[PDB]
């Protein structure tokens, strides 16, 4: 039941009523929006679009062919019909592919939505590639994150978040192919 | 005793006595004779008395546009009636030899000291352009062999400009109500002529280029412009409150001029946005369209009573009148007519959207 | 803020229409206020000198003088603009030596000498027209 | 006299310097933090993407937020968003509602503590001290999440050019409250998605809109930093023509004096010896 | 004696009574001004001897705008009466239209901003000053020219660019036919046989540009 | 106020006056100190906006009418 | 300067040439007759410059003209005095000039 | 300008001059902080625009 | 160093010091267009930063005491 | 204060066409080439008309 629809172009008329008119029509992000969900396109064959992205930077925008993606019930990978899904991340590699080469961005956690257009979408806080962290660190990260577990739950919540990120780092480091 | 005018900016911030001099102060085209034409227009038809003008040293197409008004007014009446007129007319017109300009306004005053002592009327005097009396005696008196003052006026000028203006008094047997012309020379209040004139009047009524230049008419300066009828024991608390307030306003508005110029008005506090916006609302509101200026600009003359004037400067004074905007009190009478030209703005907002005009079979009618 | 003493010079500057014959005409006033109450010797006697202003304004000041009662305290002298010249340039002297007698007899006396930049245009004219040479804004040396 | 009108020449060409300065530093600092704010524009199109753009909604708490700037020479940036705050909260009130207004910005609680101070609870200044961060929005919007509202509106300049500020408002409903009643339409909208995430999906979205609310306020204070250096770049171009124009014209009135100056001197000596000779 | 000097010259610029012939001498006195100062010693001396002012400014003779009649500051109010009519009727609202597009001056998106609801008075105000435009040694009849400020501020010349509004009025005097403005010259004003007759000529020209 | 001066100051005034006058007389020269710094509205520390209200009413305690002296 | 100006006057009026004539610094031949002027104890006008400043330098610049047998060009150096171009005697000296070359740093 | 601060007495720390103040006469360590004194005085009254 | 001029100039200086101080007067006259920047705390494009510290040693390279010429 | 890389096409026409025209407008001259070796240039006027 949608009797009650709520949009841009039904705030417009309450606004033009309501509001001064002096003023034009304050804009909304889905007027910046040039894609979208259930408006089906954007995979013609086995092409589909990977948003790639964090806070600070848009990593990949290009359209790839298979994604693989670190969920909270292990990884899987997206072709270019997945089923529309919306996978919560855990720290772990994505993997980009394009066809026979392939990147492989180690992300700190986020979420994973993949639209019934096809169109899927990596949002992630800090996704750094694996050339960039150095194994000396992490495991003495781990050996200081593994060693003191204070009982404020708050902390061991931290810590647990740090120890899944550090193991989850280690093997992504030793498993060069 | 005041003098009701029915013109805004001098009811409000500088009434005029009844019986006092009165200058009119102005610099080369701000409206010194305009303003004495509406002041002849509103005061000498409902005054019961005798009327004299001086007219020294200006235009003479003015003496004979304001003969022939007069005439057609019939407030002159030429032959057998012409007991029954009311005015007189005395011309020492600019181009008068320095020795005619001098003593021109004696003449005028001459004619307006018997009917004021001897016929015991009340008189009004309108001098136009008191200044070149002065300037005269400065033509004559570098040839008089003296040796000159300052700027370039005759070591006598005190003493001359007094010697005229103490003649035209309010005495216990009449009153000459003079209302006195005085030019500045370059816009210039601080020139000795001017400034010796300041001294004589009752009530100065500074006329300001910049105003006019922002098209605002009578140009009469706000801040510059004095009376000693502005006084609680005269004209009422109620009148010289709203009078005060609005002087207040229009200063504490010319104290944020520069700051609007180098910062614009888009910082400035959310009390003295208000200031600005409501000095910007009683400068125009002083604005009025005159019956004498209708001929040159065609909108009719707005003759404003004085206690229109007051509760009209109280509204926008307190806040009643804060969503009318600027533009609806320009060139209007009263408070009234803001509101028959603020929504008049907004009909002819509305009527650009309503209709395709085409004029059709014509051709045969 | 700027108290007065009673033997000190206190000039009253300001441009015209500023209040200048309001703050000495409250002088006058307040010492008729207090002539009536202090013991016979700390009584203030006023003159004020009106050199260069209108008879009108002259007529005025002495209509609230005997109004107010002050005019029993305040002598006026009154060297007006139709006057000539030697009288607006004389009168201060004149005020003053009317004044000073208050000062020699051990009373208090209290001068206002209103418009004294009349009495130099006066002295400006005199001196002029006597034909001695001009300064600075063609006033005498 | 003659002396006060040069000071002032000298006081308004100093001005005029100054504010050319400040013009090209806000250039500069429009030109760097210009990259940032289209690196901070991709990933709120995700969540506009999946839950949407509901600005219209039925709530019954909500938090609008007015993101300002904090230095106040931006030249009628500030004014036009707390004019935008109050038209769109009065459109959206009609309900009998309740209603936290916050600003992001000291010069917004200047200005909003005055025009609706029976709603405004919050107060968040210094955000652009050195740098906007995504773990500073995440703070506010946590201390946004204190409060429980049905919804959140933000109300932000989008950087759309260096001339251009286009005034944004935008949405967040709240996970279990609106955000799952706002996509019912013959069943739900959401239900094409499978979860696959921990727990039920109360708890996914209850994640996702407070990740979505620090997104879009990361990138409102990003945005309005942008368009507060560009219009203080505009602004001190105004001011640089204007205290431009002002020296033009105290010039000609101090030659004016000077010449007049010269004149009337040398009228007083020529007067001075002319009784003598 | 500086006033005198001028005053006594100018006063004999008359408009005799009809017992003296009915003569008349019209004076154009010039004053160059310093830098666009009109508060010096014998221009505000001219100024309030004669009746009107035409003040040049240099701003917009250096704009390309000649003559740079500033029409704010210019007036005439005696010869104001003595217009001819029909140019009368039309100068109203281009003095009109005009004085509103002297309230766009600087501040069109130059001072803070813009509005862009008053870009028609904007372009309107671009095309009544392009008109109003006019080379040198070339004087224009009044027929013609009351024709062509009739095209401009009708709204007959309201879809043509404003770089052209130099060729379209000049096609608007050549194309239009010679009778009409004998009509308006022997008529006097634009009486109602007239406008009918104007704007059915002034719609089947041929405008360049566009 | 800053522009009037006086030459006897002290010893020639009303004691109680004398009492109550100097901290008038300080004080209004703390309000004059910042209204060239009221233009923008930044309000330091409840100081610069505490004595804004303070001269303020100082300035408004010293206004009088005219011909009624006290 | 009106030295100047005749030898110049030869070639223009006699060989029947287009003669350039360099009349450098206008402004202190304006400056030259102000002092001669204020020597013959005449009283100056406005700034301080001769009665007959528009006249004396009338004098020089209307006989560099074109007439039916030759020409005089001049390029007259121009110092305006005090940044001021209304100054009166560089305002009197562009009534004269028909053209201006400003050689910029 | 000293006086309208309160600031007794008036003297303005920049414009005064003497003979005196020579490294040769007072000594170089009054000298310093003399024209140390004069350095911030002069520096602060450059700020107080940009201040302002 | 902007105003003071010598209208004999180049032609007429130490022929070691020309080919130094040519480079000297230039980033003189660089440093007096970018001065107030000297007062600013956020720092520009390091292309006027440089000609800042550069001309601040700049004068005080050309400072020097009384009665001890070089 | 922002770069030739932010400009319109025909906005940095106009630059490349001022400095062609700033750089036509300088000549060497007859009295120099006594010190400066490269001969002077006497420009006639419709050589100048056509070449700008
Ligand atoms: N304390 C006051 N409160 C209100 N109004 C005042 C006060 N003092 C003076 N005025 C008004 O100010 C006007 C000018 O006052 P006053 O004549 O004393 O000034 P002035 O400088 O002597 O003027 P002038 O130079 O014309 O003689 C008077 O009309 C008076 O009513
Ligand atoms: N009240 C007014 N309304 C409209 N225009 C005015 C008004 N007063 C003056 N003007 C304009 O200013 C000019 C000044 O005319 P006038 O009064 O003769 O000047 P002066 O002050 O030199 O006597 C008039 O031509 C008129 O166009
Ligand atoms: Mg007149
Ligand atoms: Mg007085």
């Amino acid at each position: 039941e949608a009797a009650a629809p709520a949009g841009p172009k039904e705030f417009t008329e309450v606004w033009n009523k309501k509001a001064p008119s002096t003023l034009i029509v304050p804009e909304f992000p889905s007027n910046y929006t040039a894609v979208k969900a259930v408006g089906e396109g954007q995979v013609h064959g086995d092409a589909f679009p990977v948003n790639f992205y964090t806070p600070h930077s848009i990593l990949s925008q290009a359209q790839k062919d298979t994604v693989v993606l670190p969920g909270v019930d292990g990884y899987f990978g997206v072709k270019a019909s997945h089923v529309p899904t919306i996978a919560q991340l855990k720290p772990g590699v994505v993997e980009l592919h394009s066809g026979a080469e392939s990147e492989k961005f180690f992300v700190s956690g986020g979420f994973a939505f993949v639209h019934p257009n096809g169109v899927t979408d990596i949002c992630v806080l800090e996704a750094a590639t694996l050339d960039q962290v150095d194994p000396a660190a992490v495991k003495s990260a781990l050996a200081a994150a593994s060693a003191a577990q204070p009982t404020d739950e708050f902390e061991q919540a931290a810590n647990r978040a740090a120890i899944e990120l550090y193991s989850a780092l280690e093997s992504a480091v030793e498993a060069k192919a | 005793e005041i003098l009701v005018t029915g013109i805004k900016v001098v009811d409000l911030l500088a009434p005029y006595q009844r019986g006092g001099k009165i200058g009119l102060f102005g610099g080369a085209g701000v409206g010194k004779t305009v303003l004495i034409m509406e002041l002849i227009n509103n005061v000498a038809k409902a005054h019961g008395g005798f009327s004299v003008f001086a007219g020294v040293g200006e235009r003479t197409r003015e003496g004979n546009d304001l003969y022939r008004e007069m005439i057609e007014s019939g407030v002159i009446k030429l032959g057998a009636e012409r007991g029954n007129s009311k005015c007189t007319l005395v011309y020492g017109q600019m181009n008068e030899p320095p020795g005619a300009r001098a003593r021109v306004a004696l003449t005028g005053l001459t004619v307006a000291e018997y009917f004021r002592d001897i016929e015991g009327q009340d008189v009004l005097l309108f001098v136009d352009n008191i200044f070149r009396f002065t300037q005269a005696n400065s033509e004559v008196s570098a040839l008089l062999g003296r040796i000159p003052s300052a700027v370039g006026y005759q070591p006598t000028l005190a003493t001359d400009l007094g010697g005229l203006q103490e003649r035209i008094t309010t005495t216990t047997k009449g009153s000459i109500t003079s209302v006195q012309a005085v030019y500045v020379p370059a816009d210039d209040l601080t020139d000795p002529a001017p400034a010796t004139t300041f001294a004589h009047l009752d009530a100065t009524t500074v006329l300001s280029r910049s105003i006019a230049e922002l098209g605002i008419y009578p140009a009469v300066d706000p801040l510059d412009s004095t009376s000693r009828m502005l006084n609680p024991n005269v004209i009422g608390a109620e009148h010289y409150n709203v009078a005060r307030g609005v002087q207040k306003v229009l200063q504490d508005y010319k104290n944020l001029q520069d700051i609007i110029a180098i910062l614009g008005m888009d910082e400035l506090s959310e009390e003295d946005k208000l200031t600005v916006a409501r000095a910007r609302k009683i400068q125009r509101f002083l604005s009025q369209p005159f019956q004498v200026a209708e001929v040159f600009t065609g909108t009719p003359g707005k003759y404003v009573d004085l206690a229109d004037t007051i509760s009209g400067f109280q509204g926008v004074l307190t806040g009643k009148y804060d969503d009318l905007p600027e533009m609806a009190f320009y060139m209007v009478g009263d408070i009234k007519e803001v509101k028959e030209k603020a929504d008049k703005m907004a009909k002819d907002i509305a009527s650009r959207k309503e209709a395709d005009n085409k004029k059709v079979s014509e051709e045969l009618k | 803020l700027v108290p007065i003493g009673r033997g000190q010079r206190e000039l009253i500057i300001g441009d015209r229409q500023t209040g200048k014959t309001a703050v000495a005409i409250d002088a006058i006033i307040h010492q008729k206020n207090c002539n009536e109450q202090v013991p016979k010797a700390q009584r203030v006697y006023c003159v004020y000198v009106a050199v260069g202003q209108k008879r009108s304004t002259v007529a005025q000041l002495v209509k609230l003088f005997t109004q107010t009662g002050a005019m029993r305290y305040t002598i006026m002298v009154s060297a007006t603009a139709s006057d000539a010249a030697p009288l607006q340039f004389l009168a201060p002297y004149s005020g003053c030596a009317m004044a000073e007698y208050f000062r020699d007899t051990g009373k208090h006396g209290l001068i206002i000498y209103d418009d004294l930049s009349k009495q130099s245009v006066a002295y400006r004219q005199m001196s002029l027209l006597l034909r001695r040479p001009p300064g600075r804004e063609a006033f005498p040396g | 006299s003659n002396q006060a009108v040069k000071q002032r020449i000298r006081a308004i060409k100093n001005i005029g310097k100054i504010t050319k300065a400040m013009k090209m530093v806000a250039a500069s600092k429009m030109k760097n933090a210009q990259i940032a704010v289209e690196q901070s524009r991709g990933l709120v199109d995700p969540f506009v993407r999946l839950f949407g753009d509901f600005p219209a909604v039925n709530s019954n708490k909500s938090v609008v937020v007015a993101v300002t700037s904090d230095k106040g020479l931006c030249g009628g940036l500030n004014s036009n968003i707390t004019k935008y705050t109050r038209a769109t909260l009065a459109t959206t009130e009609s309900e009998g509602k309740d209603v936290v207004v916050v600003s992001i910005g000291d010069k917004g609680r200047s200005q909003l503590t005055r025009i609706e101070s029976q709603r405004y609870q919050l107060a968040i200044a210094d955000t652009y001290k050195v740098r906007v961060t995504f773990g500073q929005a995440s703070l506010i919007v946590e201390e946004l999440i204190k409060h429980n509202p049905q919804s959140y509106q933000i109300l932000f300049n989008k950087f759309r050019s260096a001339i251009s500020f286009k005034p944004t408002v935008a949405t967040i409903l709240s996970p279990d409250l609106l955000e799952k009643q706002l996509e019912d339409v013959t069943g739900n909208s959401l239900d094409a998605y499978d979860i696959e995430a921990s727990h039920e999906r109360s708890d996914v979205l209850r994640d996702l809109t407070e990740f979505h609310l620090g997104v879009t306020l990361y990138n409102a204070m990003l945005e309005n930093n942008c368009s507060e250096h560009a219009s203080r770049m505009s602004a001190m171009e105004n001011s640089t023509k204007s205290a431009g124009e002002m020296l033009g014209k105290l010039t000609l009135d101090y030659n004016r004096k000077r010449q007049a100056t010269i004149t009337t001197e040398l009228i007083e000596i020529i007067a001075g010896a002319s009784a003598l000779m | 004696d500086v006033f005198y000097l001028h005053s006594r010259l100018l006063e004999r610029a008359a408009k005799l009574s009809k017992e003296l012939g009915g003569g008349s001498l019209t004076a154009f006195p010039v004053i160059e001004t310093q830098a666009g100062d009109v508060s010096a010693y014998i221009a505000t001396n001219v100024i309030s001897i004669t009746d009107g002012q035409i003040f040049l400014e240099t701003e917009l003779f250096y704009k390309g705008i000649r003559p740079a009649l500033n029409v704010g500051l210019s007036v005439s109010r005696v010869g104001s009466a003595a217009q001819f009519p029909g140019m009368k009727q039309v100068a109203g609202t281009l003095k009109l239209e005009l004085a509103q597009y002297r309230e766009v001056a600087a501040f069109a998106q130059f001072g803070s901003d813009l509005d862009a609801a008053t870009q028609y008075v904007l372009e309107r105000g671009a095309r009544l000053t392009e008109m109003l435009k006019q080379k040198q040694f070339a004087p224009i009849p009044i027929e013609r020219q009351t024709v062509a400020v009739y095209a401009a501020t009708k709204g007959f010349l309201d879809k043509v660019r404003v770089q052209d509004i130099v060729a379209a009025e000049e096609a608007v005097i050549s194309q239009v036919n010679p009778a009409v403005f004998k009509i308006l010259k022997a008529n006097g004003k634009i009486t109602p046989a007239l406008d009918a007759h104007l704007k059915a000529e002034l719609r089947k020209v041929k405008l360049p540009g566009a």
